[PDB]
């Protein structure tokens, strides 16, 4: 049930009928990832190393 | 307008704080085949590459949180173990894409044996309280003389929500997200106001709250699309109309500030700008009343008040008036 | 600067309006192997996953419209069936990435048997009309005394385009996109002005149009890179130079506001900031004339007018002047 | 043919020679999607279900 | 606040300039199996599709530069052949994701036989010079009377860095990126100031530099999260507290502007807004002193100076004071 | 070594101890790309043509 009122005297309008959902706080959780046809496995294991490497680069100094 | 009144915060200060703790306990403990197999590995590794991709282009802090960072299943699990209201849980479950937009993913540590990142989820401590959106547009005189026109604009536009005996005011309504009749907002982009701030809507000259306005002599035309209609501020020689999709133009606005509801109206044209009105269902009320800009004398009206108020503009007029009255004598 | 004068609209109000109609007729009718096979399915499904990916991280409304949402072929088909000019069609075909940037994709319904979303394409009703971009920079005095300097800045900078007997003015030139000599803009981010607004360029003290300026005493240095050169506002003790790539510094600016064209100039340095000038080909004209800031007396100059105009600043001076003249007597 | 003029008197410059392409309206079209080695088909059909599921979640309440 | 004082530049003017040269020499010379094989092709082509994907949704200009545009290996190679300091090289190698964020990829030519695009990398000519971040918040009176309160706010907040005998000032601290104690900034978003600008911190009424402030009568409450603590501007009836995570509320702020360090403080609440303080390690110093807002008489205080300064506000008071003193006689 | 000072008299705070890394210039380099189970090669060669085609479309007029 959304309604609206216009005020000619002040050139403004109010839309009512809304319900709030305001972020007031934070919930922090910690996510962990466990790290360590045959040819197909090879290119995927290489992809893995670029990902670990790339992550190692952003976590530098 | 009043977005510059907002405070300044650190958005990931909580997650980063958690991240710093995982480093500490790191040092604290630092003291004395089959094709089904090929498919599962590509599925699992794909996700790692995507997580890595997002972190690498966002310098380790991502928002929104992707399904790669946190799948719908993992997210729902989190939601279930949060100490929150079942309605808070239910709210988050039905709006998971929004929760996602309000979450951060912060890269933390990668020890060669374990990869860890902190997920910062929003918690909504205020739910199902009434909200209202205030729309404002410049109010100028309907004077025939070209220059020397006076204008007035309420600057207190934005979302207002009941919150803990006060009102959370969002000056940048853009910070709020609307899903049907639900308003998703971040309190970090808000001011906390007394409930008396609402008096500016009914009586702009009221003593309990000092209603905010800005003044100018720029009588330029524009329109503000509201929830259920459109405000049209038409001044000078601007062509301002309201049209229906099948029928065509159904209303021509005269000089001044007017309004049309979206019921049976599809578009609004002000000058060279075409606006589509919102088509949401709901009732509109037109409250007649004299434009308060007519109560002012253009000769003593302070026409460059960027951040003033009704009483503040008025008191500035009295000072200018006092300068005159005590002169002739 | 004058972006705050712009109206407020609902960008997807038209597509959402269409979306709401598809729900209605939903209820209205709701009344009484091979490897080539494997490849085609992954190709088709990939697209579904990408569409889903975009919708899920943008909460169901995406912009720009990806080739996943709408392939180049589907887009061109749409363009061909729009009731538009062949030049409007041809415009869109040669700039499909821009059309894409100006389009929205809005998630609508997913009945278990059919998935539907609305694509909102831009239609360009104004093509091949002359546009001009106005660049402005602070104009201050070249006074030897440290504080007490007066400044003036035209605030009406941005894109101007002929449009329907008027001029569409884009205060935030950032809203415009430039491809060679073509200017892609959105009328939603514009004001509609009389063609007399151009008089401010030739005669800033003209009576037909009240040219907009802001005043201050902050005589800080900066540069504005134009289309074919660079404006340099150099004040105080700032080092301001113009350089060539092979030859080095080829011009040193004195205090005041000056300009150098990009022909033979590669960079401009103002203080600690290095600017690369635009290298586009075209002719530049230097129009000599006394800085109007010199015509003002720093003692009665209103030095904090955020949104004023030439005549408005002048009339404010007369009021201050009248206060004096009628005093000694 | 792009030209530019600088006005020393007001510290401003005008670049002329451009042609307009202003969005003035919208064209709305409705796009519909029809919904319903062997092991490879299985993981793709599962991908399909996450997509339908994910879309079903955003279209909630 | 003072972001509007910044100059205007063309960000890809240098790369586009290079792009235009590749067209010229184009016309200048224009004058009289195995599975390992399948895998390598998909790997190489994937990259082409991703590069194409990025260019097609960004209209040919991308930022940040992805690993698809430029792999970590290619980037490091570039860094090694730049004529720069080994510390500049080392800086870039340890912060490759940031370098990436500050780079542009600009699509240039695609002759049917060769595809070429220009990569615009940042070069950091200023390294290891001291930087400081200035945080400011509104300073208002602690008066019992409701309306008629006076306020003052330093508007010169942002990052300051030593640079070539001057100070590069970044009005929008948001343009700066912080990694531990390293501040990554773009000089394009800065002003060049005399080193005397720092005097505003120790003596705001000093004659050598005219410290910038804004005035108002809007005594609204807010907080600014700093590097090592939190500033709380608490006025009116606002509830302002500082809390610890395990212990709870550990400090309640009175009306006025105060500060708490982050050592042992986890959060700060001002009104309905909860702020998490930054948890970085470092020492905080509280310098006691009377709020200068108390030195002003609210009756002659210019309460709507958007861009003024200490001496400028003061001189405006003297003019108002002179109007009075020479009247009674 | 990061420190911070709060000034009660002017409601402001200074955080010191940071080191600069300011972008002052640009380094431009030019990147070039050389252009030209069996069924699998076919769909990849088609992908190639959409990429060349898509790039040809953005470089239009």
């Amino acid at each position: 049930n959304i309604t609206e009122e216009f005020y000619q005297s002040t050139c403004s309008a109010v839309s009512k009928g809304y319900l709030s959902a305001l972020r007031t706080g934070w919930y922090t959780s910690v996510i962990t990832i466990e790290l360590s046809k045959v040819k197909l496995i090879k290119q995927e294991l290489d992809k893995y190393k670029n990902a670990v490497t790339e992550l190692q680069l952003l976590m530098q100094s | 307008f009043l977005g510059f009144l907002l405070g300044v915060g650190s958005a990931i200060a909580s997650g980063v704080a958690v991240c710093k703790v995982l480093h500490l306990e790191g040092e604290v403990n630092k003291i004395k085949s089959n094709i089904e197999t090929v498919i599962e590995f590509q599925q699992k590794n794909n996700r790692l590459l995507e997580i890595t991709r997002e972190f690498s282009v966002n310098a380790g802090v991502t928002t929104p949180v992707s399904t790669y960072m946190l799948t719908n299943s993992e997210l729902l699990s989190l939601i279930n173990d949060m100490p929150i209201t079942n309605d808070q849980k239910k709210l988050m479950s039905n709006n998971v894409q929004i929760v996602r937009q309000q979450s951060y993913s912060i890269m933390c540590i990668i020890k060669e044996e374990v990869l860890a990142y902190v997920v910062q989820l929003p918690l909504y401590g205020v739910i199902d309280t009434p909200c209202w959106k205030l729309h404002t547009s410049p109010l100028c005189t309907t004077n025939t003389k070209e220059g020397s026109n006076i204008c007035l604009t309420r600057t207190d536009r934005g979302w207002y929500c009941d919150n803990a005996g006060s009102v959370s005011f969002f000056p940048q309504a853009e910070t709020c997200k609307v899903q049907s009749n639900r308003v998703f907002c971040d309190t970090m982009n808000s001011l906390t106001l007394p409930s008396e701030v609402n008096l500016c809507n009914v009586d702009i000259f009221n003593p309990k709250y000092d209603c905010k306005i800005m003044t100018s002599k720029t009588d330029v035309s524009s329109s503000v699309i509201t929830s259920l209609g459109a405000i049209v501020s038409c001044y000078g020689k601007t062509k301002c109309t309201a049209s229906n999709k099948n029928r065509g133009i159904i209303k021509t606005f005269s000089n001044g500030c007017d309004y049309v509801s979206n019921k049976g109206v599809d578009t609004v044209s002000v000058g060279n700008t075409l606006y589509y009105v919102n088509k949401q269902e709901g009732k509109s009320l037109y409250v007649k009343g004299e434009p308060i800009i007519n109560f002012y004398d253009p000769l003593v009206f302070p026409s460059d008040e960027f951040d003033a108020s009704i009483s503040q503009v008025n008191e500035k007029i009295n000072q200018s008036l006092a300068f005159i009255r005590k002169s002739d004598e």
